[PDB]
RNA sequence: CGCAUGCGCCCGCCGUCCGCUUGCCGACCCGCAGUAGGGGCCUUUGGCCCCCAAGGGCACGUGUCGUUGGCUAAGUCAUCG
RNA sequence: GGCUUGUGGCAGCCAAGCGUUCAUAGCGACGUUGCUUUUUGAUCCUUCGAUGUCGGCUCUUCCUAUCAUUGUGAAGCAGAA
RNA sequence: AUUUUUGGUAAGCAGAACUGGCGAUGCGGGAUGAACCGGAAGCCGGGUUACGGUGCCAAACUGCGCGCUAACCUAGAUCCCACAAAGGGUGUUGGUCGAUUAAGACAGC
């Protein structure tokens, strides 16, 4: 049980707030209710816990690395392309790409979407005659 | 970044006179949302402690203390004396945050639930960064451990923003820590 | 595949009379509450700012060939923080509107 | 300040309101429980007041003063000539209580029953039940009715035929319009109970098949009417005093 | 003060089966089968298997538990602990009849599952006790004046035994005095 | 709570696991706004405090009635469906004739009766059990208490609540079949649109 | 559940007209249980994967509530037995 | 009727003592904290172009600070009381 | 009515000092109210606040945060205000001063 504990390394997601959709490391512990939060791009800060959503991804390290370190390991980890192409990561990619299409490149889409539908229709229909 | 509570270091003395032309300067480390109630709060322990009204003293200076490494966390003790319904009592507390101004609105909050105490009816005696063997309270020093390792027991489900947010959904929440 | 008999394309989406700016024991009609589908934030409000409304009613009698009347309005100032915003309307919306639906379009435009 | 002296209400409040009864016929308001671990039998039967005598007879209970001694007691009689069973009702269990489904009746219905059903039997054309007991000549019409039979038993869980009293047999009343009633069935199965009504249809049924002798049973009837009544008289007040 | 963990394990004999499962163990062993449903505990209950070895342990554990919360994973391992007592070697409740007077009649029912006492201080009035589940009561034939109740759940065996005790309270006396009764003697394992 | 703002004919709610309060709040917002509810498995909504407390407060509801009339009023109702209308109505201006629309606005049952045992069944998150209720502290369902202070349909709710589940679990495995043919399907499909699932692939999750 | 009126009444189809509506505009969508867990594949006692809101899916969704004529495999929707 | 509760009534706290020895089975001096408005006082807010002024009789309901009755704990409770 | 203050056990009792208020005054808040809080006013449009509020009634978050409480007595819930005390609790949560302890702390063997 608990297959996700919080933990130096462990890397989660933002859920909440302005910073929403990003990963952090998470390099040391706080109290109960916050930990100190760490990547290449932020300033080591910390956060509360309940804005967090733990990963499955783990690097290891020791506790407030260096940044040249916590970038290294994040890099020998591959952090990014993991989380990018896990289901959980692409999701968040999937729901940007949609609210950012054009009116015509939704209008190509339900097109392609149209006749995809027709054909697994008529495949279906094949197969449940068989 | 911004406090709710400040740290400032006031400087003052008595108004020369011809008895005493350079009067002692008295200095104090307090704490306040502004410099304006962190000089009030100066000249009140002035007047209550050396005799020195502010109608007759002289503010020489006045500056805010940051913390040097907001980016770390330390052990903060903090002994305080408050007023409680029936008397006056002495209390050392400590606490863990990135900065002293984060361990004192913790220590004011803290106070205000555990005790009953406002702001006003506390007076801050002394802070201090404590090592971490040299803690003594088992609230602090149970995180200090080189491999901390728990589970998120509780968190509190909720869209990124109110954008997303709906009356209704067709399944009930998927929970698993 | 549906087979629907009704309007073809739908320029505008739906709002809620909710009531009037009111206190607890105060009531000014002069100004309608109104909240719109699929708006969530005051932040949100600021696209419908000043986009025009329609609250279609029927009446028992014929004007110009039918029982459809309209009362015109437009969205003001956002109301709250949950996207609820004021409206303005030629004239006061009747009490009897409350939890009816009008039509917010997507004109004046700004894009 | 506190009533002076201490004695028990008048009357009972739980016979409330005191008005007149809704119904002429005795209303069986619940019927005893089913055991399904008996054979199908009746649960209820409607009588008819006669008049009362009193009896001799040797008590027999240890212990007692009357032991081996003499009692005279009086008896009520009650004439209860068989009921003709005429049709059947099925209920399902809801939620918000028990609910008819359906009701099936026999194919053939005297005029003592009919008469139930009109308040000028003599001036009316008497077409009660006139198509429905066609439906036992058409073959599509007996299929019909087995259907509904099948239906009550595969959906109804407590079963009661339909029964009616043969009134004209006591010429001492005065009446040809029978008394029509729901007697509950008690035990068996559903299927069972549903069988047994229908082998019953067009047929008696005598009081001795429900109630056999010693046993202890409960009487339900509307009791005399008085009309308008006074306090002291309706509710057992005290008088007051003569001045 | 939300201790961070608090856990304790205990081992398991190789001799029982047991498995876990939201929190409902089931024990199996020789003398047959136990339930337990521990789903009102809000801890964690994980079954260590020793590859090497072989070996079963069982270890629950709380997160951040306060001292009310933390005081049931000593409850459940002892419940437990029992569980597999019972499996293994069964529970045997001893009673002793007490009377200064009137000798207590007990008459033990078909299938050593009910007892009628007749003669409870010169009583007319019948007591009548049911055995619960998977409990049977005998009258001892070493000892004098003697119930042995023999069973698989402690709980059952004990509550059994507090029934033929309760039954049996004196009433309208001065019970220092008067001391007759039905009382547990001694608790033990069948094997 | 301004309200939910959908626009729809009517919205089926499963009052399973919901808090009564938090629950009767959110449904009182949406009628007052205009919307249709009809609320099932009422008999499962959830009341914090424990079995005792609630009985207690309602022996306390059960002793109010009017001393020289007592048929005058309150009138007490004991089954869960009836328990929710009046939490409702609690939270409604029920005297005025607003009040009393939103109130028409309104069906309350128990179990899931037909025909909404076929009909898409929604949850509000602001009154579920699992967010707003800490696991350990006591709660008590609707239906027991309601069992307790004199509803005797229990017994007949939990065995048709039985039957529909079991029809429910056989129509889902008919469903997973046929998704599986679907897939199935759009696998031998794959091959015949090339494009377009090249347009769709950025898109799908 | 029975019976339901001889310038009457009732039912079904077609044309037209009026009135009420709890407020049409895609007014589309049935798993159960649990939240200190659930499910799938592979079956080492085991390993891997998914969840982390319907934030999804479905639907010619494309035409002046939608122009004139003809063909129409399969699919889908509607109406009638 | 309303405020108050001195007075009346009903409870609590400490423990010097009583209780063959033992403060607390049962009581509670010296002190001290309360509750109630079925006592009587204090006041004069409502009623003087009028609210029928004692007591009894009858009748209903309500309270508990429980006399009896149901179930219990304690005793300087052997039984009975 | 705040403060000062006399008689009275006390009183929504009776009597004095300063100021303010009601009376003569609506309006928002305190559910309700002559005096409390805010604030005083011609008839209107727009903007913003005071006191007070933002789960529904009912306009405004089931908003972002930290702790305490679990009431098997109707837990508790906002100046006037619509009351509660002395004594207690091995319920739980913080603090203060002491004692023992790896030459081995307390309970059972
Ligand atoms: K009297
Ligand atoms: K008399
Ligand atoms: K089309
Ligand atoms: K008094
Ligand atoms: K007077
Ligand atoms: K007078
Ligand atoms: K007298
Ligand atoms: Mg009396
Ligand atoms: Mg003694
Ligand atoms: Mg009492
Ligand atoms: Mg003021
Ligand atoms: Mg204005």
């Amino acid at each position: 049980p608990f297959k996700r504990f919080v933990e130096i390394g462990r890397v989660a997601l933002v859920n909440y707030g302005k910073d929403y959709g990003k990963l952090v490391v998470i390099v040391d512990v706080i109290d109960q209710n916050r930990a100190l939060i760490d990547a290449p791009d932020m300033v080591r800060s910390q956060i509360n816990f309940k804005r967090l959503s733990l990963t499955d991804i783990k690097i290891d390290i020791k506790r407030i690395p260096k940044k040249k370190t916590l970038v290294a390991a994040m890099e020998a980890a591959d952090v990014k392309n993991k989380w990018e192409s896990s289901s959980w990561g692409r999701k968040l990619i999937v729901q940007k790409r949609r609210a950012s299409l054009n009116d015509f490149d939704r209008f190509k889409l339900m097109l392609a979407k149209i006749k995809r539908a027709g054909v697994v229709r008529q495949e279906l229909a094949k197969l449940k005659k068989e | 970044v911004t406090y709710k509570f400040h740290q400032y270091q006031v400087v003052g003395r008595a108004l020369p006179t011809e008895n005493d032309e350079h009067p002692k300067i008295y200095r104090m480390k307090l704490w306040a949302t502004n410099e304006v109630r962190a000089k009030s709060k100066f000249w009140y322990y002035l007047r209550k402690l050396k005799k020195v009204k502010k109608s007759n003293g002289q503010m020489l200076a006045i500056n805010e203390i940051f913390e040097k490494n907001p980016t770390k966390i330390k052990n903060y003790g903090i002994w305080l004396r408050y007023q409680s319904r029936t008397g006056y009592h002495n209390m050392y507390k400590e606490y863990r945050d990135t900065t002293l101004n984060g361990a004192v609105e913790q220590m004011y909050t803290e106070m205000a639930s555990r005790h009953r105490v406002r702001h006003h009816c506390i007076q801050i005696i002394k802070t201090a960064t404590i090592p971490a063997k040299l803690c003594k309270r088992e609230s602090t020093k149970q995180f200090h451990d080189s491999k901390i390792k728990f589970p998120l027991v509780f968190k509190k489900v909720r869209p990124p923003s109110r954008k997303l947010k709906t009356t209704y959904k067709a399944t009930r929440p998927n929970l698993f820590m | 595949v549906k087979g629907r008999q009704g309007e073809r394309v739908r320029l505008y989406v739906r709002g809620t009379v909710l009531g009037y700016k009111r206190s607890k024991s105060n009531q000014y009609p002069s100004t309608s509450l109104i909240q719109i589908e699929g708006v969530n934030t005051k932040e949100e409000v600021d696209w419908y700012l000043g986009k025009r409304m329609a609250y279609i009613y029927k009446a028992k009698t014929k004007k110009n060939n039918s029982h459809y009347r309209c009362i015109w309005g437009k969205v003001c100032r956002p109301h709250g923080n949950s996207g609820v915003v004021r409206a303005k309307f030629k004239s006061n919306l009747p009490p009897k509107s409350m939890g009816s639906k009008v039509r917010v379009f997507m004109y004046p435009s700004n894009i | 300040s506190h009533r002076k002296f201490e004695h028990p209400r008048h009357g009972s409040l739980g016979f409330l309101p005191r008005k007149r009864a809704a119904r002429h016929r005795g209303k069986v308001k619940a019927f005893p429980k089913d055991d399904p671990s008996k054979p199908c039998k009746l649960t209820a039967f409607l009588g008819y007041k006669a008049g009362m005598t009193h009896i001799v007879r040797d008590v027999e209970k240890p212990g007692s003063k009357l032991h081996k001694k003499e009692t005279c007691e009086a008896v009520t009689i009650i004439e209860t000539p068989p009921m003709v069973i005429v049709g059947v009702v099925g209920y399902v269990k809801t939620p918000r209580g028990l609910r008819c489904l359906n009701t099936v009746w026999a194919q053939h219905l005297s005029e003592e029953l009919k008469r139930r059903f009109y308040k000028n039997w003599c001036k009316s054309k008497k077409k009660a039940f006139l198509k429905y007991s066609k439906k036992y000549e058409t073959d599509e019409g007996k299929k019909d009715i087995q259907t509904q039979l099948e239906k009550l038993k595969k959906y109804a869980c407590v079963i009661r035929v339909l029964a009616h009293t043969q009134i004209r047999k006591m010429k001492g009343l005065k009446q040809k319009k029978a008394h029509l009633m729901e007697i509950q069935v008690n035990g068996g199965t559903i299927a069972q109970k549903v069988d047994f009504a229908y082998g019953f249809f067009e047929k008696q049924v005598p009081v001795d098949a429900v109630f056999q002798k010693d046993e202890m049973i409960d009487i339900i009837g509307v009791t005399k009417g008085k009309g308008y009544e006074g306090v002291v008289t309706r509710w057992g007040v005290t008088r007051l005093p003569r001045k | 003060m939300k201790t961070i963990l608090s856990s304790e394990t205990m081992d398991i004999p190789d001799g029982v089966n047991i498995k876990v499962k939201a929190k409902q163990i089931e024990v199996e062993g020789p003398r047959g089968k136990l339930t337990r449903n521990f789903k009102h505990l809000n801890l964690d209950f994980q079954l260590i298997k020793d590859e090497e070895t072989g070996k079963k342990k069982l270890k629950i554990d709380a997160w951040f538990g306060s001292r009310k919360t933390t005081a049931a994973i000593r409850t459940a391992l002892s419940h437990v602990e029992n569980l597999i007592t019972g499996v293994t070697k069964g529970y045997r409740y001893k009673m002793r009849f007490v009377y200064a007077h009137f000798p207590i009649n007990a008459s033990i029912s078909g299938g050593n599952k009910a007892i009628e006492i007749r003669n409870f201080l010169g009583e007319k009035r019948v007591r009548k006790v049911d055995m619960l589940e998977g409990v049977t009561v005998v009258r001892s034939e070493k000892v004098k004046d003697e119930l042995v109740l023999d069973g698989n759940d402690i709980e059952l065996v004990s509550r059994s035994a507090a029934l033929i005790n309760q039954k049996c309270h004196v009433k309208n006396k001065d019970i220092r005095k008067f001391l007759d009764g039905i009382y547990v003697s001694e608790k033990g394992r069948i094997v | 709570v301004s309200g939910s703002g959908i626009s729809a004919r009517r919205i089926v709610v499963d009052a399973r696991h919901h808090m009564l309060g938090r629950l009767s709040s959110i449904l009182a917002k949406e009628l007052l706004n205009g919307q249709k509810v009809v609320v099932v498995r009422c008999e499962e909504i959830c009341l914090s405090g424990g079995l005792v407390r609630q009985k207690m407060k309602y022996l306390r509801f059960l002793r109010k009635r009017m001393n020289t009339k007592p048929s005058h009023g309150p009138i007490h109702f004991r089954a869960p469906s009836k328990i929710l209308w009046r939490t409702i109505r609690g939270m409604i201006p029920h005297k005025t004739k607003r009040g009393a629309a939103a109130l028409a606005r309104l069906k309350v049952y128990e179990g899931v009766p037909p025909p909404y045992d076929k009909i898409k069944r929604m949850v509000i998150p602001d009154a579920l059990k699992v967010l707003r209720l800490q696991a350990g502290h006591k709660y008590c369902l609707l239906g027991k208490l309601s069992s307790e202070v004199g509803w005797n349909h229990y017994d007949t709710i939990k065995e048709l609540e039985n039957k529909r589940k079991e029809r429910a679990q056989v129509a889902y495995e008919r469903r997973k079949q046929l998704a599986k043919l679907r897939v199935k399907a759009e696998k031998a499909a794959e091959e015949k649109l090339g494009p377009q699932l090249a347009i769709i692939a950025p898109i799908k999750y």
